């Protein structure tokens, strides 16, 4: 159904067969970046939901895969599972919690 | 020496046509198509070739059928000796038997 991401598609008719017209999404503009598997805060090894880890540097954010799209590392999209000693690649990085400003407001 | 077969076959006007692509340039397709998958994944596939850790494929490919990707970064080694040992055994199957 089409070279790329397949999105939607039209049919025409022609003389002894059929002609499709098939509408595909693709990716255009790429920048590099700097990823890891895990990220290490008190001893617990946070993986995201659905996306991936990246960096511009100096901050640690959480994007999706087809899309950048930077988020704060939340306790809301990462789950924790084990320790930091069995993966490779851990980094070092805070992960922010929701009811911290909600407490004291 | 003595009669052959492909010169009796030529000797009587059937001719065959050599391919279009020699060995070589299928080899190099092939090649391309490998340093495609293992760098980059699917995303060449569908538009530019993106970079990607192998470990941060498999988990995504884990999670492609149904298992949390945290099972691939805490048995990475494991799941590594066992796709070396089947590669190994492909290799020795293909050397032993020839049917
Ligand atoms: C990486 O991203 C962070 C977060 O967006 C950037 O930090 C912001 O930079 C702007 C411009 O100087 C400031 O107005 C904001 O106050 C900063 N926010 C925070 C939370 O620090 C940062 O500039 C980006 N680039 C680098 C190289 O770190
Ligand atoms: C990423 O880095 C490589 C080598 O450092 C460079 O050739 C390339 O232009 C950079 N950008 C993208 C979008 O790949
Ligand atoms: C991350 O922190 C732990 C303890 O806080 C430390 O042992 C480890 O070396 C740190 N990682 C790096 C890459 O410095």
């Amino acid at each position: 159904c089409g070279k790329g991401y397949h999105l939607m598609s039209f049919p025409q008719s022609a003389p002894h067969g059929v002609v499709f017209l098939h509408v595909t999404y693709v990716p255009a503009q790429e920048k590099n970046f700097t990823t890891a598997p895990a990220i290490c805060h008190d001893g617990k090894a946070h993986f995201p939901r659905e996306g991936v880890f990246v960096s511009n540097g100096t901050h640690w954010f959480v994007t999706q895969r087809n899309f950048y799209e930077p988020q704060i590392i939340t306790t809301d999209n990462t789950f924790v599972s084990g320790n930091c000693d069995v993966v490779i690649g851990i980094v070092n990085n805070t992960v922010y919690d929701p009811l911290q400003p909600e407490l004291d407001s | 020496a003595a009669r052959d077969l492909i010169c009796a076959q030529k000797f009587n006007g059937l001719t065959v046509l050599p391919p279009l692509l020699t060995d070589e340039m299928i080899a190099q397709y092939t090649s391309a198509l490998l340093a495609g998958t293992i760098t980059s994944g699917w995303t060449f596939g569908a538009g530019a070739a993106l970079q990607i850790p192998f470990a941060m494929q498999m988990a995504y490919r884990f999670n492609g059928i149904g298992v949390t990707q945290n099972v691939l970064y805490e048995n990475q080694k494991l799941i590594a000796n066992q796709f070396n040992s089947a590669i190994g055994k492909i290799q020795d199957s293909l050397s032993s038997t020839a049917s």
